[PDB]
């Protein structure tokens, strides 16, 4: 098919791994600990 | 010409002569990976209401997806250490949850329906599995090979044609994706560029010219359901891999 | 016992009492945007809507000048 | 150009032929919908949006073998 | 857990088929 | 009443606030994701996890 | 000149110029203009996506009918749950000291 | 705002990473042979031609 | 041009093999519906509109054959 | 002439779906029988559902018939 | 070179009949989610999982064709 | 070059054999349902079962496939 | 040998039509495979080497069909 | 000649559609004999020899379909 073969192969993957690299290391160190902040939290407001 | 809302324009540009820095310029494929990353900030930044314990309406949504995440990465995996692998199983969804969303927006664009973005991303992963499985688990890796207690004259066909299915699984879990998102999407723009031209002929068509809107519309309904069942489909097959790759069976 | 009591109370000390330092709002053009669309009892998916228009927009001017 | 557009004809008919999957398919979720429903008439409202859900994710594999007869007869 | 002509019980005998279609 | 005489604002209490006053819960929280628990022990109990399933 | 539109479309300008509006003279002073300018110029041209757009905006309008106030419901019953459970176990515990 | 939390991202993810250079480096040379064939010579936006050589043309 | 025109009979020829699709279909959902009448009657009324409108789900898919079949009729 | 030994081969072809209404008015007609020898006191309620059926899946495959009988006349 | 885009369509309308193995293949899964929840209420939430595994790790049968089809189309 | 344009007719006939692969991995899925709702402690036992009878059918599907990308590039 | 050249890959092509039946095979093996032990657990060491008997004898058919495809394209 | 040389060909690619036949029926074979082991153990040295002498035969209509391609194939 003629629109999947471009000359854009490595654009495509080099900003798709970069945001690949960005996402784990942004959900994993950020975004997902603040939801677990939030579980603790309320689970030690809970027990008191 | 349908298949024209799958292409890539260059649009701020970079050249040179001495080195090829052609490769990274921002492009309607990088705008939109940057629309994405800009989303997925944003469902989680200013969605939480200055730090609020309660957690508002909004993240009810980020908050039910990390559970249906969670508990289904503990039922497939499932060992002594399953949370170290949680961040990828759940990277490898939203990417896909909201790059299927944004695509649906009328004159928007598909990530997803790119086969060679989503093939390298399945062969990264089906080589982080090797790898994996390697260096964990040393020759013995190869005992994955064998099902169960077998027939010793038939073991080494059901170790080939299990080897081949070992590496249909490297372009199957991306190609699959791919298939259903460019699928659907060319779906929707053939029918759409056929009632198009069925009302425009003779006025008798504009009226009761509503059923084949109200099948598009249908389709439409069922192709948020085939983008979102996609996205977990995903990350239930890179969570059996790995199962398979880090547990010998 | 003990182990509840010098837990709770010495919890509820510095437990800010009124909702002190409330901070209802501020002016940064987006905490604006978050009072009105995206905290407590507002909530609404408008923002959804807003998104939408703006992806419709963007990708009907980037269509008609490369292709119309 | 008159050999090529009398195979878009005959491609056109071959692409007929995969309809037949979701004929029998939706039926195949619908006779279990009924032969679930003569079972137990007390879990309807837990089973019917399954079988709705059935019926559309095969007839999309209809429709993926309707669009290219629909390729093949005009683009 | 195999036993080939009751010699020692092989490992798994995966690698050797591989080995085996690999030199041809 | 101590406790009592103190006044309640939970339903706009900060969890930086909690943080503030417990780096326990900073540090449970550090521990428990260095390790690579990502499940809450006795949460679901009282508090619905609402996955889809 | 109708019965009841000078002060139907009187409130309806009125809340079109009560957001800090300095068009309260005509508030479709400039809208219809641009409107006639768009239409006159060809800026926005009928597509064949166009009725993928039409169908999207059903589709937004079935939502904001139908899946949101059955979603507001959802998530404020267990938004009162949390908060219900929440601040009942704190107090009955505190209570008891 | 957010508080970063140091989790282990690269003592578990190693083989992913080397997984993704050996992809990054085997479709790079997949794009460079596929960027000089017949079909895919002559359209003007590839990088040989800011580089240099312009047109073989010859087919 | 004759060479056109024959394969657009022979293309309308192949078109309605995915009509027994329907055919089988509509039968199973109704074959079902009559051995859950059997084991419980009281929900006939219940199950009877299921099954009418899996014979219109049903008789839909082959009707797009059959539509794919007159387009290379007489057009 | 091409076109009218075309017109007998698309007929020859159109006569595949019959196939479709020869098994499944049997399938109704099997589940009308295992339903009377099951409970034989509702023979007579579910008998029209036979009839109606058998009916519509002759109709699907009168269908095919009749484009063949248009490829072949009309 | 009109036999080279001739023979290219055919075979593109002859790479489409393998939808019929994945409408069919939908439908038995969801046949047997429909007849499993139905003599068993308390099943639904163990074996949805496998329901939507097996239904796209089935489908994913017929798009494997249906890619075949598109690079005979368009490539 | 008949050759160049018979190839892709075989490309096309030689796809044709995904249609067992796909019923075959419904019927698999199907029995794991079946025998997971009627006996709900056998799961965990019966479920590699599953996803090897998957494995063994997907790749016999796929002989089809790369036969078929034999023809389409080789 | 244009003609017989071409014939070579159109009759590899049809070859493997056949071989969609194995595929059908080694599902309904193991389709009773888990069927028979949902119903017995402790019967599993007798009837799984049996299973994967079948397996293997319901294989041979299709890695012959392949074999035949495999000499037509290649001798 | 080459018109018959490409119908041997032709031919032999055509006769290996009947495999498809044994390929489930040694399946249908082995999926009752495995049902009939798992309901009943005990029975298992008498109902054996019968499950192996189904498969006998029915290999036998796979090698009648196998041996016409043979006899084509080369002469």
């Amino acid at each position: 098919m003629p629109q999947l073969v471009p000359f854009y192969f490595m654009n495509q993957l080099t900003y798709g791994f970069l945001l690949m690299i960005t996402l784990l290391i942004l959900f994993s160190q950020f975004f997902l600990p603040m939801i677990l902040r939030l579980y603790v939290s309320r689970l030690f407001i809970s027990k008191l | 010409s349908p298949l024209d809302q799958f292409e890539i324009r260059t649009l701020f540009g970079l050249q040179s002569s001495f080195i090829d820095l052609s490769c990274l310029n921002l492009t309607t494929f990088s705008l939109y990976t940057i629309i994405v990353l800009l989303v997925i900030t944003s469902l989680y930044t200013l969605t939480n209401n200055n730090n609020k314990i309660i957690g508002s309406r909004w993240l009810i949504s980020q908050e039910a997806i990390y559970d249906t995440i969670m508990n289904m990465t503990k039922g497939q995996i499932g060992g002594k250490n399953w949370g170290l692998y949680f961040p990828m199983i759940f990277t490898l969804f939203m990417f896909i949850f909201i790059a299927n969303l944004i695509s649906m927006i009328p004159y928007s664009f598909a990530l997803s329906a790119h086969l060679v973005f989503i093939i390298s991303l399945s062969i990264v992963i089906w080589l982080g599995n090797t790898i994996l499985g390697l260096y964990k688990h040393g020759w013995v890796f190869f005992s994955l090979f064998v099902p169960a207690g077998t027939p010793l004259p038939l073991v080494p066909l059901l170790v080939i044609i299990e080897t081949l299915s070992y590496f249909a699984r490297a372009i199957s879990l991306g190609l699959r994706l791919g298939s259903n998102i460019l699928a659907g999407h060319l779906l929707m723009v053939i029918l759409a560029g056929l009632t198009f031209n069925f009302m425009l002929i003779n006025l008798f068509t504009l009226v009761f010219g509503f059923v084949p809107l109200a099948m598009i519309l249908a389709i439409m309904m069922l192709e948020f359901a085939i983008g979102i069942i996609q996205g977990y489909v995903w990350a239930i097959l890179t969570a059996s891999y790995l199962k398979d790759a880090v547990y010998l069976h | 016992p003990n182990a509840k009591r010098i837990a709770n109370v010495v919890h509820f000390y510095k437990s800010l009492p009124q909702g002190p330092a409330p901070a209802i709002k501020a002016n940064t053009r987006l905490a604006r945007y978050k009072a009105k669309y995206f905290d407590g009892d507002n909530a609404s998916g408008k923002p959804l809507w807003h998104f939408a228009l703006g992806i419709i927009a963007f990708g009907y001017s980037m269509e008609y000048y490369f292709h119309l | 150009m008159q050999l090529v557009l009398a195979a878009k004809y005959i491609g056109a008919g071959i692409s007929t032929i995969g309809l037949l999957g979701a004929g029998i398919g939706i039926a195949i979720v619908f006779a279990a919908l009924i032969n679930g429903v003569s079972r137990n008439p007390s879990i309807k409202d837990t089973v019917f949006p399954m079988a709705i859900l059935g019926f559309a994710l095969s007839e999309a594999t209809g429709l993926f073998c309707l669009m290219v007869s629909f390729l093949l007869l005009f683009g | 857990y195999h036993f080939m002509g009751k010699a020692i019980p092989p490992h798994q005998l995966a690698i050797g088929t591989l080995g085996l279609l690999g030199l041809l | 009443l101590d406790n009592i005489q103190s006044a309640r604002p939970f339903d706009e209490l900060t969890v930086d606030d909690l943080t503030k006053i417990k780096p326990e819960i900073d540090a449970k929280v550090e521990e428990m994701v260095k390790k690579g628990k990502w499940d809450v022990p006795g949460y679901k109990d009282r508090f619905g996890n609402l996955n889809v399933m | 000149k109708q019965t009841d539109p000078k002060a139907k479309a009187n409130s309806i300008i009125n809340a079109i110029p009560g957001n800090n509006i300095l068009t309260k003279t005509g508030v479709l002073g400039t809208s219809a203009a641009a409107v006639i300018y768009a239409i006159s110029n060809e800026l926005y041209v009928i597509n064949d996506e166009s009725i993928l757009l039409l169908t999207f905006l059903g589709f937004t309008g079935l939502v904001a009918k139908y899946l949101a106030p059955a979603y507001k419901d959802f998530a404020d019953a267990r938004m009162k749950k949390v908060s219900d459970v929440l601040n009942a176990s704190r107090n009955k515990h505190v209570e008891a000291v | 705002m957010l508080k970063r939390f140091p989790t282990p991202i690269l003592k578990v993810y190693w083989p992913f990473f080397v997984a993704g250079a050996a992809v990054y480096y085997g479709m790079s040379k997949a794009a460079d042979l596929s960027s000089n064939t017949k079909e895919f010579i002559n359209d003007p936006r590839n990088p040989r031609f800011a580089k240099g050589g312009k047109f073989v043309e010859v087919d």
